[PDB]
Parts: structure tokens; C-alpha cells; sequence
């Protein structure tokens, strides 16, 4: 009836992310029990324990309980002459896949059955080296970036070569979709294929608008939005029915915010945040309000000058956890107030 | 599932060019609450 | 910028806003002389509530014995102010549930004070359900929302170009629990329960269902039903009633939208099945048209077009001779179709027994 | 018009304007729009208008008139509604107090009209209109702001 | 031909599933009528082209040094080619 | 024959607005002469 | 497709990555002017390279007075599909319709500069 | 900008197709001709009117803000002229 003859609030928290301002407070080191000065490669959380694997050009991967106070650690593997290149988890979480800058083999390690097995020959494959990779979220596939625009598609379980698929001129980035039926390839004139998996056809072939050459591509777990980066900087997020239909597409929101160009996409779980960032410049790491479109305005201190340079970035399952490496060997991670599960 | 956003006030051209305007020539109040709530509203 | 940062200045103009109008009440004909003042109160708050970048508890606590003065008025300008005045309020921050529920109430229960303004009041009703919480109003407002003249119309000259998902959203569930209290009791009146029957009928009828609002109905439907026939006392008087009073509703909600009730129905076999609640199962789904292809076989808990297609050969027949039962009586949840299509696909497949039922 | 084919009415008219050049071609030129519309419809005071509109000795009741053409018609295109307006005030618009008021009241009470542009409405009208017009302007506008008129 | 403009301009890989120095050359062109394109490369392969999308559809390693000829019957279910080592 | 075809690209020749807006100032200048004489020459009468 | 004929020169797309990619690198060195007020000025000055404009401006006419200028001048020039990768290779924030290379005595662009010169006029055959 | 000023600005420049070759900033101080020659060889700070300043928005704007509507005007004007040079449909739309 009324609210001013009785004492009470009239203002409450609202479940979606409140857009503006960001909370965020700052944890202990990912890396604080095994500290290293070498630049830090890759770092992500495992999808159904608190457990962050962080691995950099030194050769060590190491495993670390996600605690907010110590982060205490699990194990370290050191590789003999095996700088990471990129290293990250299964879609199941069971084993870990790793590969170096220019080496052909391919390192799996078994963690249940406690198996390191280093895939040195891959039948079918003409590859010399195998840097670039990504996995499927069902966890059935994995796909491998070559030479003169090739990718290649593997089995998870037997490691064993499917099919090719050629595109003109140079693969930059490639990714699964949120159902694992295609394939997002970009290319090095700006342009963008998408490709079925089961039959390796083109579907369809969009051109990312203003886009020299490509560095980066994410899509959304909901299937809502796929984001492309581009050379001078500029994000360009699109509806996805649009990219399959339109040769064309108009984007939903071009975020100019970031001036050198764009590496590193990743896209929240609930899909609410997106990370955008730049190795080139230092402090190059903004944060992006999704269904509104606007970046966060608190989230970059540039006057505390820690992040420096940025080469990745992983969110915790639940969204509780924020983590980003930089190339002094330290894995920063943030904790969000606004999710309150890991 | 499906992410929605609804229309915000500044995001509105129409209303911020009505927002802008002096007080005395602006017109009856009705009619700004007409176009307010409409634009308010989810269009389909 | 001024009238955001200092409160004083707020209070000003609201307090002279409210003096004038009390002073020109008196003189009959003298809305027009209240244009302008009213124009500038309706321009700079919605404005000032834009520009704060966080509206803090005093900016509503101040407002609030404004905005109910403003409702209890009768001026239409200064209604449409109000009414600015809370859409802009409801879009910006997330309010607690008790003041979206007071809001609530005093928006519908003065609605029909002034009959020009009523379409406005019942869209901003709209804003207020869309940008808060779903569960955020309760069921008191109920009877005054249902008692104003051409409800449903107004509801679909609005669908007409906007979404009204959330007022039927809110508004079908009590709809569905007010006539079952109609069916079987007392209410203020029967003409009271004879409105939220022609209420629902005419949602039906006239406004078009999206946002799965048609897999929420038939839902509350089935669910209420079978609740009510689980009661202790046996009521089968009353159980008739209710009977021949959802018949037009499940008929006329099969026939416009083919397959919701298809799937609600699919979805709680198994919880039907886990409890002996079969035979109110079968009653209701002999209610409807079609629905009595879901009818459970009598020695297991299997439905019957389950039972045309399982792997399983032997028990198979028995389905057939089931429907050759339904063939014999007299059909009444059953279709003709279905029987068709299921005899025609049943004559050609391997078993030789199959074959001759 | 009486006791004439419309075809020689047409002709009395063409040969009217060429003899009359001067300030006394103003009454010539409405009495050929009204009968334009009186003799053909709608497309023959289109017509008319168009080959007119560019003899530039004018008065106000030649734009009024056709915008009135406008508006009795079904169609009432409100893009041809701001084209007549826009011509009357370009040749009008620095003394015509009156012209500036009806065209504001045709974006409000017009059901097609877009109210929002009363703003640029009243900021243009205070600058072309000089002298005396421009307190009339001020002055009608506030009356019309209270219910008088 | 209705228009002259080249909608498509296709690239072929120097080398097999790999890069070389030395230049691809395409020494024969055949066009079917259901839209594949079949091409004989100075690598030693033909492949199989979409005139639709413009992407390659599949590739046949045959010889080691060049194939150089390219011929198709009237009925489009057959076709010949000749490589360099005779 | 020739006469047929640049006539269809008349009308958008502009010889004619340089050379009325040169007269419009010449014409200026004659009736300020002209009107300064009246006023003197029957300024001798109604100086008024 | 859809393009207005009035673009003669229409690079294709893999003209069209040769000409964005000169531009990139010349704004580099200081020897791009950007816009269409700024390339018409070094037509009259002439201190052009080469002139590069986007088809997709919706009046195209606004930008016709360039082409008649480098017939003047006897300058090589080309229309792009794209006014938003025109702003974007341009190294700008905004669309740009049109921009010109200039002049730069001891450039090493000098070998780039000229191959993209014979590119052009093999288009006019 | 209005029927003389834009009359004297063809005449200035001797032809519609002549005024289409020029740039924004010259259409801008056109009639200025000798403030600019003066300013140049004195080095002094260049004019910024030229003809423009008998338009109808030039005059109307306060003498504060006639240095910013100059090059506004005269930026869009040229718009104006390529277009109804080289255009071959006679409409005000654009303009408008």
C-alpha cells in the first residue's frame, strides 16, 4: 500500500550483469607457488574441477588448485626442448594437449591413466610443423591449422586424419561452433568460410567488413554471436544466422575501443562478457558488455601497470573466475562479485 | 537461451530530439507520454 | 544536472508542480493553463533520471509521494507525467519486489478513473512487467485488472503492433485458478467467474500466443486438473462440472495451436505413470478431441503410440487388439486419423502376427 | 466556364497570362488553380501547379489552396504536405507571421505528422521573421500554448 | 562470357598439400556440365573444383612429374589424361 | 542535324545566369544616379 | 554485383588487397592525404601517385570531379568496393571516400609504387 | 545557400563545371581574394568568409560562431555542386 509509514529499501541487485561498472577484486598469483620470468603462453581452467593449467615458452606445464588465498600446486612437467606453444584441456577434461613453435610432435598427456604419449606421425598428413590447433566442445574433433590455407580434421579418441579442407590464400584463425556441426575459417584476405564438419563442404562465404586480414575469431556457447577480429584494432560481433545467409553481413556493433590489433577473443560462459585484447600495446585488454554492447569503463588501472602485455585470457565454468597471462610470467587472476560459483 | 535487448531511452533518437527542445514549445504532455511508452515497448 | 545532484530543487518543483494543480482544480474547463508547467515537469525529471549515473534509495524515496499523488489525480496531464515518470524509473533500476507490487497496485486499481488514458496506463502496466523480476507481482491486483471494461480489446489493439507477452504472462495462471475456485465455491459474484471464463476464452480466440505462452497453458491446464481430481473428497458432481467447463477451453486450445498439448503431454507420462494416477490421466486426455492416443494400455505403463512402434514384437498385439477395443466403443479421445495412419503403417512390417491384428 | 468547352476555358486562361506580367498576374494565377480542380481533379491541379510554380509574382492563397487540394484527397501524402509548406515559406517565410503557425499546428494535429520537428519549426521561424513579425510569431504560439487559440 | 568479368579467381597450391618455390602451372582445363571443374597441374595432380562456391572439392595425386593433357567425352561420365612420363 | 543533338544538352548552360547577375549590379548603380538627381532637382520645391 | 557503372576502373578483389596494402604502408611513411577535399588539392598541386576512391558513396556524383581532374594530370586511378576498408586501410576512425599517394622524393616505396602504376592502367587497357 | 549568393559564386568562377573542380576551403573564400594574397605574403592569419558571408546561415548566427558555419556550410555546399554538375537528374532532395 505505502512504503514511507514503515522502514525498508526500495533499490535490490538484479540477476543479469549490471552493465557500467564491473566488481572486481584481485587474488593471489595462478603462478605465485612456481614463479618463472619466461612469457606466458597459455593458461586455462579445467572445465569440472578448480584446477588452472598454465604453461609459457619455458618448457614447463603445471597444474595449480584454484585457491583464492595460496593457489597451491598439483604437479609440473618439464619437456626437454618443448617450448608451448598453445596448451590446453580435452572438451571431457581428461588429458591435456600441448604442442611447441616449429616441431612437428604432438604431446598428450593421460591423466587418468598417467600416460604421456608423444604423437610424432600423424598417417595421412603432410604437415611439418603443428602449432595452431583447436578443439571441439562435444569433444569428438580437432582441428589442425596448415600451409597454403589447409585444415585439417582429426578424431579425438584415435588421433587419426578425417579430411582436408582447402581455402584460398592463408588460414590466420579457425574455430568450432557452439554445436560442433561447422567450422569458422578466416582468412588472410579478410574474408571468412564456413564449413560443415561430417561433409567437408563450403556453406556459405561472408566478407568481414573493413578487415585487411583476420588474427582472431570466437563464438558464443549460446550460438548467439560470433566475433571477429581484425588488424587495426577494430571487434565486429554478428548475429550468427546472419554470416550463414549473407555474403554481406551487417554487425551488430563495431568496438573501436582497442587501437592495434586484436589477438585473443574469448567469449564469457554465460555469455555476458567478452574479452578483447592486443599483445602489441601494453594495458590492451578491455571488457565487453554483451547483450549491451558497451565496454566497461573500470576494468584497465592503467596507473597500476601490472598487465603489460596480454597473450591469454580463460574464464572459470561457472564465470567465477577471470584469468589473464602476461609475457613477465605472471598469471593474474580477478575474481567477479557478481557470480558466485566457480 | 536467447539474449534480448530492450530499447533504452537514450538510444532512441526520436525521444532525445523531443528531450531536447524548450519547454514552452514542447506540446501537451499526453501525447510525450504516447510516444514515451511506445517506444518504451518491444516492437515485433 | 542541478535537479539530479541536489534534492531541494527536486522537492521545488515537484511541490510547485502539485500547488498549481490544486489551485487551478476549482475552475472547471481550466486543463489548458496547465499545458506548459506540466510539459517542462514531464521533460526535466525523465531527464534528470537519465542523466544520474546511479539513482540512489533518496531519489526514489523522495519521488514516490509524488508519483501516488500524481495517480490519484484526475488531470490527464499530469497522469501522463506520472506515468513518465514510472516507465523511465522501471527501465533504469532493479526495484524491490514489495514497491513493484505497491507500483503495480496503484496503477491498476486507478485506472479507470479517467477513460481516455486507459490504453497508456495498461502499456506502461507492460514496461513495469517487462523490465523487473517475473515473479514480481502477486495475486491482489487480480480482481481490479480483471473487472475494467473491454480488457481484451484494448489488450489486442496493443498486440496489434507490441508484445504483450508478460501481462498474460502474469495474468493466465490466476486466470486458470480463479475458475476452478468458480467452477467448485463462491466468489464476490458469479458473474465474477463468468469474466475470467470470458476473458480466457477471448485471449484464445483473439490475441495470438507466441513466446511459448501456449506450452505454459497447457500446462497450468493439465497440471490443475489432475490437482484438483487428486483431492481427497471425491466430488464427482464437481468433477463433472469441471469437466464440461474445460471442454471448450482444451477443444478450442487443440484446435488453434496443434502440437503444445501434444508434447505437455508427453512430458508427464512418466510422472503419471510413477503414481497410480492413470484413470484421471485417461478422463482428462478423453476430454479433448484428439489426446486419446496417449491413453496408458491397461496391464502397464506404456502409452498406446508408444506401443504401435516399440522394438519389442510380442506386446505389440495387444496395442492393436487395445485399439481394436477402441474401435468397438464409443471413441471420444481418439481421432480418425491416427487410427488410419496407424493401421496403414501396421499392415506392412515383419511380424506375422502383427500382420493378421 | 459557363457556357464554354473546358478547352477553350483553358485557352482564355493561357492567353490571360501572357498579356498580364506584372503584380495584377497574382489574382490570374488562383483563379486558374481553382479551376483547375473544379474542371479536371486532382492530377489536372498537379499539373497547373507545376507549370506555376516557377512564375514567381505569388501570393499565400496559391499555396494554400493547393495544400487544401491536398488534404481533401484520400491520400494525403504528408511528404507533398512539408513540399508545399517549404515552398510558401521560402518566398513568404521573412513577413508571414501566420504561414510559419500553420504549418506547426500541421505537424501536431495532422495524424501522419511527426511532432518532434515542432522544435526546428519554432528555432527556424525566429530567425527569418524580422521586425514587428517576430513578436507576433511569440505572441500567437503562447496563445496557442493555452487552450485559446 | 554475357557479361565478361571473372567472378572466380582460384588458387592452386604449388605442391601437394605443401609450398615450393617452383611455380604451379595448370596445363589443362575441362568443364562439366553438373558445374565441376577438373584441372591437371605441372605438380602432378588433377583436382576436382566447385564453379559454385569456388572452393576445391577433392584432389587426385597421380604422377610425379607433370600432367600435362586433359580430355572428356561427349558423355560426361568418362575422361582421359596424360601425364609426363608417357 | 548537329543543332538536333547539343539542344537536347541545353538547358544547362549557364551563360546566361553570368550574364544577368552582371547586369543586375549595373542596374543598381543607374538607379542610384538617377533617384539623386530627383531628390535634388525637387528638393529646389519640398526640401521636406 | 550491384555496383554503379559510373566506377569504371573497378578493381577486383585481389587488385584490391595489392592497392589497401600500398596504402597501409605508405600512411606509414607520411605520403598519404586522406579524404576527398584533401586529394583534389594534390591534383592541383600535382603531387599524386595515384588516386583511390570508393564505389559505394550513395551519391556517387560527389566524387565524379576527381576522374576528370587525372585525365588532366595523366594519373592513374581506381574505384574499391569499400569505403569502410578504404577507412580502415587509411588508418582512420571514419569512412573515407577517396585518397591519394603522394610524391616522395627517395621513398622506398619507389618499386611498390610503380608496379600498382602498371597494375592500374592495364585496367583502361 | 540562396539564389544570389550562390549566382555570384558561378559568376566568380566563370561556369558550373569550373566551380565543380574546386576544393572546400577555396568555394569557402572565393570572394576573399585579397585578404588571402595579403596574408600570405605578410604571414598573417589567412580569411575565413569570402563570399560566404552573405548567406542566409552566415548571417543569422551569432559573430562568435561565423568562423565554425563558414567551413560547415561551405563543407556540404560542395557536396551540393559536384552533384548538380555532373548529376543527370534535376531534384532537391539532396540539398534539402
Amino acid at each position: 500500500d505505502d512504503l514511507l509509514q514503515r522502514t525498508g529499501n526500495f533499490i535490490s541487485t538484479s540477476t543479469s550483469l549490471p552493465r557500467g561498472i564491473l566488481k572486481m577484486k584481485n587474488c593471489q598469483h595462478a603462478n605465485a607457488e612456481r614463479p618463472t620470468v619466461a612469457r606466458i603462453s597459455s593458461v586455462q581452467f579445467h572445465p569440472g574441477a578448480q584446477i588452472v593449467m598454465v604453461a609459457g615458452l619455458d618448457n614447463a606445464v603445471s597444474l595449480f588448485q584454484v585457491d583464492g588465498k595460496t593457489n597451491p600446486k598439483i604437479q609440473s612437467i618439464y619437456l626437454e626442448r618443448f617450448p608451448i606453444f598453445k596448451a590446453c584441456f580435452s572438451a571431457n577434461g581428461e588429458e591435456v594437449l600441448a604442442t611447441s613453435t616449429h616441431s612437428k610432435v604432438l604431446y598428450v598427456y593421460d591423466m587418468l591413466a598417467g600416460k604421456l604419449i608423444p604423437v610424432h606421425q600423424v598417417r595421412g598428413l603432410k604437415e611439418k610443423i603443428v602449432r595452431s590447433f583447436e578443439v571441439s566442445p562435444d569433444g569428438s574433433f580437432l582441428l589442425i591449422n596448415g600451409i597454403a590455407g589447409y585444415l585439417h580434421l582429426l578424431a579425438m579418441k584415435t588421433k587419426e586424419l578425417i579430411g582436408s579442407m582447402k581455402i584460398n590464400g592463408r588460414v590466420a584463425a579457425s574455430t568450432f561452433s557452439s554445436d560442433s556441426k561447422k567450422v569458422y575459417a578466416s582468412s588472410g584476405d579478410g574474408e571468412v568460410y564456413v564449413w560443415d564438419v561430417n561433409s567437408r563442404k563450403c556453406l556459405n562465404r561472408f566478407v568481414d567488413e573493413g578487415s585487411l586480414y583476420g588474427l582472431s575469431i570466437a563464438t558464443s556457447r549460446n550460438g548467439q554471436y560470433v566475433a571477429c577480429g581484425s588488424n587495426c584494432g577494430v571487434v565486429n560481433i554478428y548475429n550468427q544466422d546472419s554470416c550463414l545467409q549473407e555474403t554481406n553481413p551487417k554487425p551488430i556493433k563495431a568496438i573501436m575501443n582497442l587501437v592495434t590489433g586484436v589477438t585473443s577473443l574469448t567469449f564469457n560462459p554465460t555469455t555476458e562478457i567478452l574479452a578483447i585484447a592486443s599483445e602489441k600495446m601494453k594495458e590492451a585488454v578491455r571488457l565487453v558488455h554483451l547483450p549491451s554492447c558497451t565496454v566497461f569503463s573500470n576494468f584497465p588501472v592503467i596507473k597500476n601497470k601490472n598487465i603489460s602485455h596480454v597473450h591469454t585470457m580463460d574464464f572459470s565454468p561457472r564465470s567465477g573466475y577471470f584469468a589473464l597471462g602476461n609475457e613477465k610470467g605472471k598469471a593474474l587472476m580477478y575474481r567477479l562479485h557478481h557470480y558466485s560459483d566457480f | 537461451n536467447e539474449l534480448v535487448q530492450l530499447p533504452l531511452t537514450e538510444n532512441i533518437p526520436a525521444i532525445s530530439e523531443l528531450l531536447h527542445t524548450p519547454a514552452h514549445v514542447l506540446p501537451s504532455a499526453a501525447f510525450l507520454c504516447s510516444m514515451f511508452v511506445n517506444s518504451l515497448l518491444l516492437s515485433k | 544536472t542541478h535537479c539530479y545532484k541536489d534534492l531541494g530543487f527536486m522537492d521545488f518543483i515537484c511541490s510547485l508542480v502539485t500547488k498549481s494543480v490544486k489551485v487551478f482544480a476549482e475552475y472547471p474547463g481550466s486543463s489548458a493553463q496547465l499545458r506548459v508547467l506540466l510539459a517542462f515537469y514531464a521533460s526535466t525529471i525523465v531527464s534528470a533520471l537519465v542523466a544520474a549515473e546511479d539513482v540512489s534509495d533518496n531519489i526514489i524515496a523522495k519521488l514516490f509521494p509524488y508519483i501516488q499523488k500524481g495517480l490519484k489525480s484526475s488531470l490527464p496531464d499530469y497522469r501522463a507525467a506520472t506515468y513518465m515518470i514510472i516507465c523511465q524509473i522501471s527501465v533504469k533500476v532493479t526495484m524491490e519486489n514489495t514497491f513493484v507490487n505497491s507500483l503495480a497496485s496503484q496503477i491498476i486499481k486507478t485506472l479507470t478513473k479517467i477513460p481516455s488514458l486507459i490504453k497508456d496506463g495498461l502499456s506502461c502496466l507492460i514496461v513495469l512487467l517487462q523490465r523487473q523480476k517475473p515473479e514480481s507481482l502477486g495475486k491482489k491486483p487480480f480482481p481490479h485488472l480483471c473487472n475494467v471494461p473491454d480488457l481484451i480489446t484494448i489488450l489486442h489493439g496493443i498486440s496489434e503492433t507490441y508484445d504483450v507477452s508478460p501481462l498474460l504472462h502474469y495474468m493466465l495462471p490466476h486466470l486458470v485458478v480463479s475458475i476452478i475456485h468458480h467452477v467448485t465455491g463462491e466468489e464476490t459474484e458469479g458473474m465474477d467467474g463468468q469474466i475470467y471464463k470470458r476473458h480466457l476464452e477471448a485471449i484464445l480466440t483473439k490475441i495470438s500466443l507466441k513466446n511459448n505462452l501456449d506450452h505454459l497453458l497447457a500446462s497450468l491446464l493439465f497440471e490443475e486438473y489432475i490437482s484438483y481430481s487428486s483431492q481427497e473428497e471425491m466430488d464427482s458432481n464437481k468433477v463433472s462440472l469441471l469437466n464440461e467447463q474445460f471442454l471448450p477451453l482444451i477443444r478450442l486450445l487443440e484446435s488453434k495451436y496443434p502440437r503444445t498439448l501434444d508434447v505437455v503431454l508427453e512430458e508427464h507420462l512418466k510422472e503419471i505413470a510413477d503414481l497410480k494416477k492413470q484413470e484421471l490421466f485417461h478422463q482428462f486426455v478423453s476430454l479433448s478431441t484428439s489426446g486419446g492416443k496417449y491413453q496408458f494400455l491397461a496391464d502397464s505403463d506404456t502409452s498406446l503410440m508408444l506401443s504401435l512402434n516399440h522394438p519389442l514384437a510380442p506386446v505389440r498385439i495387444l496395442a492393436m487388439n487395445h485399439l481394436k477395443k477402441i474401435m468397438k466403443t464409443s471413441k471420444e479421445g481418439v481421432d480418425e486419423s491416427f487410427i488410419k495412419e496407424a493401421v496403414l503403417a501396421r499392415l506392412g512390417d515383419d511380424n506375422i502376427d502383427v500382420v493378421l491384428s | 466556364e459557363g457556357a464554354k468547352s473546358q478547352e477553350d476555358t483553358e485557352a482564355v486562361f493561357k492567353k490571360a497570362l501572357l498579356a498580364v506580367i506584372g503584380a495584377d498576374s497574382v489574382t490570374l494565377k488562383n483563379k486558374y488553380l481553382d479551376w483547375a480542380y473544379r474542371s479536371g481533379g486532382y492530377k489536372k491541379a498537379r499539373a497547373v501547379f507545376k507549370s506555376l510554380q516557377e512564375s514567381r509574382p505569388f501570393s499565400v492563397d496559391f499555396f494554400r489552396k493547393m495544400i487544401q487540394f491536398e488534404k481533401e484527397q484520400e491520400s494525403c501524402n504528408m511528404a507533398n504536405i512539408r513540399e508545399y509548406y517549404e515552398r510558401a515559406l521560402r518566398e513568404f517565410g521573412s513577413a508571414d507571421s501566420d504561414l510559419w503557425m500553420d504549418y506547426m499546428k500541421e505537424e501536431l494535429n495532422h495524424p501522419l505528422g511527426r511532432p518532434e520537428n515542432c522544435g526546428q519549426i519554432y528555432w527556424r521561424a525566429m530567425k527569418m521573421l524580422q521586425g514587428e513579425s517576430a513578436e507576433a510569431f511569440v505572441a500567437k504560439h503562447a496563445m496557442h500554448q493555452t487552450g485559446h487559440l | 562470357v554475357k557479361s565478361g568479368s571473372a567472378v572466380h579467381k582460384m588458387i592452386v597450391d604449388r605442391q601437394y598439400m605443401g609450398v615450393s618455390k617452383r611455380k604451379c602451372i595448370v596445363w589443362g582445363v575441362a568443364f562439366l556440365s553438373d558445374g565441376t571443374i577438373i584441372s591437371v597441374d605441372s605438380a602432378g595432380k588433377v583436382q576436382f573444383w566447385d564453379s559454385a562456391t569456388g572452393t576445391l572439392v577433392k584432389s587426385h595425386l597421380i604422377a610425379n612429374a607433370d600432367v600435362q593433357s586433359i580430355a572428356v567425352a561427349d558423355q560426361e561420365d568418362s575422361f582421359v589424361v596424360g601425364t609426363a612420363e608417357g | 542535324l548537329s543543332r538536333y543533338r547539343l539542344k537536347f544538352s541545353a538547358d544547362k548552360v549557364d551563360t546566361m545566369i553570368v550574364q544577368a547577375i552582371s547586369l543586375l549590379d549595373d542596374l543598381d548603380k543607374e538607379l542610384n544616379n538617377y533617384i539623386m538627381r530627383c531628390r535634388e532637382w525637387y528638393g529646389w520645391h519640398f526640401p521636406e | 554485383a550491384d555496383v554503379n557503372p559510373k566506377a569504371y576502373p573497378l578493381a577486383d578483389a585481389h587488385l584490391t588487397k595489392k592497392l589497401l596494402d600500398l596504402v597501409q604502408q605508405s600512411c606509414n611513411y607520411k605520403q598519404l592525404r586522406k579524404g576527398a577535399n584533401e586529394a583534389t588539392k594534390t591534383l592541383n598541386r600535382g603531387i599524386s601517385e595515384f588516386i583511390v576512391m570508393a564505389a559505394d558513396a550513395e551519391p556517387l556524383e560527389i566524387i565524379l570531379h576527381l576522374p576528370l581532374l587525372c585525365e588532366d594530370k595523366n594519373v592513374p586511378y581506381v574505384f574499391v568496393r569499400s569505403k569502410q576498408a578504404l577507412g580502415r586501410a587509411c588508418g582512420v576512425s571514419r569512412p573515407v571516400i577517396a585518397c591519394s599517394v603522394t610524391i616522395k622524393e627517395g621513398s622506398q616505396l619507389k618499386q611498390q609504387i610503380q608496379s600498382i602504376q602498371q597494375s592500374i592502367e592495364r585496367l583502361l587497357v | 545557400v540562396g539564389e544570389l549568393v550562390g549566382a555570384r559564386l558561378i559568376a566568380h568562377a566563370g561556369s558550373l563545371l569550373n566551380l565543380a573542380k574546386h576544393a572546400a576551403s577555396t568555394v569557402q573564400i572565393l570572394g576573399a581574394e585579397k585578404a588571402l594574397f595579403r596574408a600570405l605574403k605578410s604571414r598573417r592569419d589567412t580569411p575565413k568568409y569570402g563570399l560566404i558571408y552573405h548567406a542566409s546561415l552566415v548571417g543569422q548566427t551569432s559573430p562568435k560562431h561565423k568562423g565554425k558555419i563558414s567551413r560547415m556550410l561551405a563543407a556540404k555546399t560542395v557536396l551540393a555542386i559536384r552533384y548538380d554538375a555532373f548529376g543527370e537528374d534535376s531534384s532537391s532532395a539532396m540539398g534539402v
